[PDB]
RNA sequence: GAUUAGAGGUCUUGGGGCCGAAACGAUCUCAACCUAUUCUCAAACUUUAAAUGGGUAAGAAGCCCGGCUCGCUGGUGUGG
RNA sequence: CCGUGGAGCAGAAGGGCAAAAGCUCGCUUGAUCUUGAUUUUCAGUACGAAUACAGACCGUGAAAGCGGGGCCUCACGAUC
RNA sequence: GUCUACGGCCAUACCACCCUGAACGCGCCCGAUCUCGUCUGAUCUCGGAAGCUAAGCAGGGUCGGGCCUGGUUAGUACUUGGAUGGGAGACCGCCUGGGAAUACCGGGUGCUGUAGGCUU
């Protein structure tokens, strides 16, 4: 059967990037975590210390306590047919906002300002996202110019 | 006498029979497993 | 023959270090370390004072750490000496000592916190540090960002930092690297640290140039004597120019002046001008080849 | 003394090539790759004819040597010692496995190297005759009788690249006119119009 | 015209004396060395094993020395004296330093002691150029360009012109 | 990490010879070497890199205000 | 002089590392005392291993800091 | 137009050679009494200001290497789902959707944050 251990398999999730090992950037260790934000996990292998396990690699979860290096996020695995909502703590290097809430966030902002503007003007706005109706009738205009004729080519072996 | 080892052949089925149910979520999550000097702090703060 | 060892592979594999690396100006594993706030402090500013000696001025300036770029708060340079009385000599240890208690004041009166944390108003040279005082705002705090000086007894850098801190700010620091702690006996000379800020470890050496030789001593202090200070003046020069900054700390800018909008260095070239330019060059070879055969 | 060929004909595994892994490989019988008058510049054999496969599936080696002798033989036959250069253009690296019974059964059933073979894949080129333009039926017919020495199905194509290149023959001679491609050993170096000028002038020169 | 000061100076003279065992023939070519060079040496460990010339791993086997300015010309005088002002053209490295040996000491002006016995010993210049310091400083590190660095015929040339030496082929 | 083939350079060395007392002085060469090319490969190689797929979000437990508590953090009723 | 790691980091292999995690010195014993929480196999039980904290005593450094064993992945043991 | 101090993103920023740098600045540079450290004041530390853009550094150049970004390769390779499709097989064609990567050919060669200067 295969082995228990902690990083099996984890040569090429764990690994850096061509051309990008070294010194970690420092704009990752000044972002700002606080309680209840969304947060993506990357486990990177330059730090070995507060280091996520390898199932939850590429999982996002919600932050719920702050410490001096590290963060803990409750997170969502799948354990045979049931999910479990549990707690990790992970240091500040392998995390990363997620951008999948700021675009509701910005969306919650601008839809509210536009019910806001119109509320005096008493005419009607459309708020939810339809999804992508078909496309309605219209015109196409040749400009004199015959289209051309399209035909299979024939057999020839190039190899 | 071999037998077969191992195998995950009806697993899935028998999971979605009965479902998989996310964690029950909801407000006010409890709050174990918080620094303790900042809960010191919050417990202080209600006290006061 | 031998390998060519900057091989095209080379350069496709080859990855560059930081640019601030590359220019040698950044230490990156102590910056890390250094401008670094812990995560429950949320954006609470770490302040950090950073001081550069560079050959012809001291460079004083308060800084915190932003994503953007690090944002100075207050800044302090030797060549600002002058205006307080200090007329030449903007990189001894004297100079440092002036320029790290500027830079504290003028923080202090920028900030609206003078007439409380005054520091040592009388230079003693000994180990002080100032105390928050109960019911008035907290002292300033920063940390001393040393960069790649080699932070040996008597720097400079330690100087600066002993000037700030007699000012009035709070640095964490031990009395092991100001000039006068003594090695072997481990021990802190207050008077020799003192000294050494007034600068008479200068006032000796011109003395001793006094005792022999004369030449000698006006290449060593040509502009000294241009500026008419002798040995003894020092001290009563250094303590008018501490009184003075202690008085007037604020720095005003120097109006701005119009540009008169003339370029100075040489503009890049077009893709038709570089194009033009090998047309033309493979269009002479042929024709001066045409006649050379 | 060796297994049917029938035995090893179709890619069942993955490639299993000689390294740090597999050692005691034996040596593959074909050695030579190539031969003829190999030391003839690209102007001279201008006709080039290739062997292609036409079914996915894998040669033993010992039958590319043999398609080879096979080949060398009918053209020093027809076209003189010297007038033409074969080349066989799938070297075997995928060595094949022998689990050999002298009685311990299919217990610990992983087998020693045996042999080595190539994979071919459909439309992949096996070996390519290049020659003179007058001897293309000796081309075509010392491919179609060193087909017999192969399993599986194959094709011959008279190719309309110029000799072993990548080139067509139609404007391989104006391009070399015109000194975009520079002959060297049996092939050509393209110049492209991006080094520096002094090349341009070395060789315009 | 020229640079008043991109002009060619020595900036280091290395001495060395490599005897291959550790014992009293080493100390006493510590003390001829220091002796000579007015300074004291340091001993190098041997860096491998190697049995065909008898010696281990981290052993001293040899002393050297470097000066810089005046006692650096003074003994690269001695030395070219002996050497009666001649070198060869192989003895010039393609970066601009050279060097040669001299096979005995007491001749270059010092007193025979029979106990310390004789040592021969290797010269080496590194020739240099105002503004080398930044290919080792510590703050802001850098190369020394193409133009500003020494090539053969340059080490050459200053030889053979400030010294008035003879480069015989060879 | 395997792997075929020819091109151009030199003394960087070796091998057959040759004129040479000898001479990188010289003649061919075979080589190893270097530089551009070229044929064919990898489950325990890889710059690249799919399709299928795995998380998270799509609001009332949300947004926007005003004010209190804190023994934590605090240049600052600062931050949280 | 060139040298992006082609070396070394105890060991298998893989990942990681250049003013360092490598080499050489200086000083030391965070391999120390203590309650909880969490991850890894998992039944989501133990052992083992590991991760963030918190409370004392310390070490080191000018300091920010870092350190409660070994750069990470393994080196171990219930009841009576 | 541009520099210095501290930076963010970390080659569009690197590498090789060549040309030009007004002012400030950064440097090279001159010495070792004091602080400090070495075999050596070479490095580090300290005290200065005779000379110089030679070098670093900045700007520019190269039918430059590399790097970044496009076209081609290509609807090719591969691939979700389907058939009582073909074929002895190996494999291949079609329907329903997604859709690459070399060679080869183009374009570009650092943006920018805070504080402080020079261009009076
Ligand atoms: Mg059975
Ligand atoms: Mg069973
Ligand atoms: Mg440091
Ligand atoms: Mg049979
Ligand atoms: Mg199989
Ligand atoms: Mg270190
Ligand atoms: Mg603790
Ligand atoms: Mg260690
Ligand atoms: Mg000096
Ligand atoms: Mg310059
Ligand atoms: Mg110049
Ligand atoms: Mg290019
Ligand atoms: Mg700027
Ligand atoms: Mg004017």
């Amino acid at each position: 059967t295969n082995t228990k251990g902690k990083r099996r398999g984890t040569r090429y999730m764990f690994s850096r990037p061509f051309r990008k090992h070294g010194v970690v950037p420092l704009a990752t260790y000044m972002r700002i975590y606080k309680k209840g934000d969304i947060v993506d996990i990357k486990g990177m292998g330059t730090v070995q210390k507060g280091m996520p396990h390898k199932c939850y690699h590429g999982k996002t979860g919600r932050v719920y306590n702050v410490t001096q290096h590290a963060v803990g996020i409750v997170v969502n695995k799948q354990v045979k047919g049931k999910i479990l909502a549990k707690r990790i703590n992970v240091r500040i290097e392998h995390i990363k906002h997620s951008k999948s809430r700021d675009s509701f966030l910005k969306r919650v902002k601008e839809n509210d300002q536009k019910k806001k503007e119109a509320k005096e003007k008493g005419t009607w706005v459309q708020l939810k996202r339809q999804p992508a109706p078909p496309r309605e009738a219209h015109f196409v205009r040749t400009n004199g110019k015959e289209p051309e004729l399209l035909e299979p080519i024939p057999y020839e072996f190039m190899a | 006498a071999k037998s077969k080892n191992h195998t995950t052949h009806n697993q899935s089925r028998k999971w979605h029979r009965n479902g998989i149910k996310k964690p029950r979520s909801q407000r006010y999550e409890s709050l174990k497993g918080v620094d303790p000097k900042f809960l010191r702090n919050m417990r202080f703060a209600k006290k006061h | 023959f031998v390998k060519v060892v900057k091989n095209k592979a080379y350069f496709k594999r080859y990855q560059v270090k930081f640019r601030r690396r590359r220019e040698g100006k950044t230490d990156y594993y102590a910056r890390k370390r250094l401008v670094i706030q812990d995560k429950n402090k949320y954006n609470t500013p770490k302040y950090r004072m950073i001081v550069r000696v560079t050959n012809r001025d001291i460079i004083c300036q308060i800084a915190y750490a932003r994503i953007e770029g690090d944002m100075i708060v207050c800044a302090a340079y030797a060549h600002e000496l002058p205006k307080y009385g200090v007329k030449v000599g903007l990189t001894n240890y004297a100079a440092a000592y002036c320029t790290g208690l500027l830079l504290a004041r003028r923080l202090l009166n920028r900030f609206g916190m003078d007439k409380i944390y005054e520091g040592q108003v009388e230079v003693t040279g000994d180990e002080y540090n100032v105390e928050s005082i109960d019911g008035q705002p907290g002292a300033f705090t920063c940390y001393l960002d040393a960069g790649l000086a080699r932070t040996t007894t008597g720097n400079k850098v330690f100087g600066a930092l002993k000037g700030a801190v007699d000012g009035g700010l709070s640095i964490p620091h031990s009395t092991k690297r100001f000039p006068g702690y003594d090695s072997e006996s481990k021990e802190f000379n207050a008077e020799v640290h003192r000294k050494h800020i007034m600068g008479q470890n200068v006032a000796d050496y011109m003395r001793y140039l006094m005792e022999e030789d004369e030449d000698a001593y006006k290449k060593q202090f040509s502009q000294y004597i241009k500026n008419n200070v002798t040995p003894d003046m020092m001290e009563e020069m250094y303590k008018k120019a501490h009184a003075a900054i202690r008085e007037n700390p604020v720095y005003e800018k120097k109006p701005k002046r119009e540009v008169k909008k003339k370029r100075w260095n040489r503009p890049k070239m077009s893709l038709a001008q570089k194009k033009d330019r090998v047309a033309q060059k493979k269009a002479s070879f042929l024709r001066a080849q045409e006649r050379a055969a | 003394g060796r297994r049917p060929a029938r035995c090893y004909r179709y890619c069942k595994n993955k490639p299993y090539p000689k390294s740090r892994f597999c050692r005691g490989v034996p040596d593959a019988k074909i050695r030579i790759f190539d031969l003829g008058r190999k030391k003839a510049k690209v102007d001279e054999f201008p006709l080039c004819g290739h062997m292609v496969s036409d079914e996915y599936e894998q040669l033993s080696s010992e039958a590319l040597e043999a398609a080879r002798i096979c080949a060398n033989k009918y053209m020093v036959k027809s076209c003189g010692k010297d007038g033409f250069h074969i080349r066989v253009r799938l070297h075997p690296f995928h060595v094949i496995r022998i689990n050999k019974m002298l009685q311990t059964g299919m217990r610990g059933a992983f087998g020693k190297p045996q042999g080595t073979v190539a994979r071919v894949h459909i439309g992949q080129v096996i070996m390519s005759i290049r020659t003179k333009l007058q001897n293309k039926e000796h081309v075509v017919e010392a491919l179609r009788r060193a087909k017999f020495k192969f399993p599986g199905r194959q094709k011959i194509h008279i190719s309309k690249k110029w000799g072993f290149t990548k080139f067509n023959a139609d404007e391989f001679e104006d391009m070399v006119a015109e000194k975009r491609l520079i002959p060297d050993g049996c092939g050509v170096k393209y110049i492209p119009n991006r080094g520096p000028l002094d090349k341009w002038r070395a060789l315009h020169s | 015209k020229e640079n008043p000061m991109r002009e060619l100076r020595i900036r280091k003279l290395c001495l060395n004396i490599c005897v291959g065992e550790s014992g009293d023939r080493l100390t006493r070519a510590a003390k001829v060395l220091e002796q000579l060079t007015g300074q004291t040496p340091v001993f190098s460990k041997a860096r491998y094993t190697v049995r065909s010339f008898g010696i281990r791993r981290n052993e001293k086997i040899a002393v050297h020395c470097t000066v810089r300015g005046a006692k650096a010309e003074e003994i690269l005088e001695k030395g070219l004296k002996v050497r009666e002002y001649e070198l060869r053209k192989n003895n010039f490295s393609d970066t601009g330093n050279f060097g040669f040996g001299i096979q005995e000491h007491i001749d270059l002006g010092i007193k025979y002691d029979p106990s310390i016995g004789i040592y021969g010993l290797d010269f080496y210049v590194v020739l240099g150029r105002p503004g080398f310091s930044i290919a080792d400083k510590k703050r802001r590190t850098g190369c020394i360009g193409a133009k500003h660095r020494i090539s053969k015929e340059e080490a050459m040339r200053w030889f053979q012109q400030k010294y008035d030496g003879i480069i015989l082929p060879g």
